[PDB]
């Protein structure tokens, strides 16, 4: 089988900014390489066949490159909704091969996340379960922390974490934490904190709940 | 390394 | 409009077996070859095989024992059958079509199967309300205890997508998966407009529509 490597791994550019997709094949593959995009939760999307040739509906931003062993992609100028991965294909030799990918993130201006914090509903202590949830909305760079705090005790362990992948529009992600307790210990206890750390915060943001208001 | 649940790799 | 449409997503006991169906339009069977490929965390993107125009069949090497692949040129579906599943085989597999009949640049994919291989049972997740409490309202959905992925999460019927953000489903220590799906809004429009999640985890036929309201 022939060996496709990528390079980088990772990409970071800003929006504007030209950018290159690396892809060597083990050995000689003459032109016979394809593109494609794969953008959150979706399939992968055609960009370019055999190395240069144009594919139908895509950006005039695409194009591609190089032939034997070395070859690239290019944007020469990023957009927000370029945010996705790519990955190489070749077909000069059966059977046909993908490489592992390239991950292009996008830089853009600090923002500070808008916190929000979610007491659990009644219908879930019915369950003998309760759920805190804390949102951290629309922020830059990904780097947040997240202190949840009950009655003041430091709470640890206790505690998990989701991230939105980049967002196509503004580049901006999106943080859930949630505080999962038992229904027993949710009723032992009255104040509810979430401490919110980050690069647009000049000062930890506290969002907190008394338990029945 | 691929994500199943975003698609995106990590 | 070329279009390819998979089975629903599935859960597959180890050593046991995988079978999706792929349902093309906007073309003929008879004119263009079905491709299947798959995508896995330890693998990445994978070509598995191939059923052409006349019928004949080409599987990858290391699956030419336990892959076939059918179709019905009348009904248009492609029959994908894998035997004796592993957990390294949970992945998801995708069906495909090329621009020329006897090529391989995909063109067009299915929307993908997600493939869960594991003993453990098909669990329907619990739908919570995240209620709202500058002028703008944060509001969501908890949807809890639910196994295996996928759920789907819309807003309003689709009508609904400025502002949403749903959040990657993590596991939890029980095994059983856990997101929120969130979305911001006027603070003004929780008396005029109607805000529902729309909930559909398909692996176990439980489809909820929860109405989020200020408590």
């Amino acid at each position: 089988d022939i060996l496709l490597t990528q390079s980088p791994v990772i990409l970071s550019v800003s929006p504007g900014e030209r950018v290159s997709f690396s892809c060597r094949a083990s050995q000689s593959i003459g032109t016979n390489i394809h593109w494609y995009q794969q953008r959150t939760n979706g399939s992968p999307r055609l960009l370019i066949k055999y190395a240069s040739e144009s594919i139908s509906g895509i950006p005039s931003r695409f194009s591609g490159s190089g032939s034997g062993t070395d070859f690239t992609l290019s944007i020469n100028s990023v957009e927000s909704e370029d945010i996705a991965d790519y990955y190489c294909q070749q077909n000069n030799n059966w059977p046909t091969t993908f490489g592992a990918g390239t991950k292009l993130e996008l830089k853009r201006t600090v923002a500070a996340p808008s916190v929000f914090i979610f007491p659990p509903s009644d219908e879930q202590l019915k369950s003998g379960t309760a759920s805190v949830v804390c949102l951290l909305n629309n922020f830059y760079p990904r780097e947040a922390k997240v202190q949840w705090k009950v009655d003041n005790a430091l709470q640890s362990g206790n505690s998990q974490e989701s991230v939105t992948e980049q967002d196509s529009k503004d580049s901006t992600y999106s943080l859930s934490s949630t505080l999962t307790l038992s229904k027993a210990d949710y009723e032992k206890h009255k104040v509810y904190a979430c401490e919110v750390t980050h690069q647009g915060l000049s000062s930890p943001v506290t969002k907190s709940f008394n338990r029945g208001a | 390394q691929f994500d199943l649940s975003t698609r995106r790799l990590k | 409009q070329v279009q390819l449409k998979q089975s629903g997503p599935g859960l597959v006991q180890p050593s046991q077996s995988l079978s999706i169906t792929c349902t093309v339009s906007g073309f003929s069977l008879t004119n263009y070859g079905v491709h299947w490929v798959r995508q896995s965390p330890g693998k990445g993107l994978e070509w598995l095989g191939v059923i052409w125009s006349g019928g004949n069949t080409d599987y990858n090497t290391p699956f030419t024992s336990r892959l076939s692949i059918n179709k019905d040129n009348s009904k248009s579906q492609v029959f994908f059958k894998m035997n004796s599943l592993q957990s390294n085989d949970t992945a998801i597999y995708y069906c495909a079509r090329a621009l020329t009949y006897y090529d391989y640049e995909f063109a067009y994919w299915g929307q993908g199967t997600l493939v869960t291989v594991s003993a453990a049972s098909t669990k329907g997740p619990s739908v919570f309300p995240l209620a709202p409490s500058g002028g703008t309202a944060a509001l969501g959905c908890l949807v809890k205890d639910y196994f295996p992925e996928p759920v789907t999460v819309s807003w309003n019927s689709g009508a609904l997508t400025s502002g949403v953000h749903t959040f990657p489903a993590v596991l939890q220590s029980s095994g059983l998966y856990s997101l929120s799906s969130v979305v911001t809004v006027p603070s003004s429009s929780l008396g005029t407009q109607t805000y529902i999640c729309n909930v559909n985890h398909k692996p176990s036929n439980t489809k909820v529509d929860k109405r989020v309201e200020p408590k």
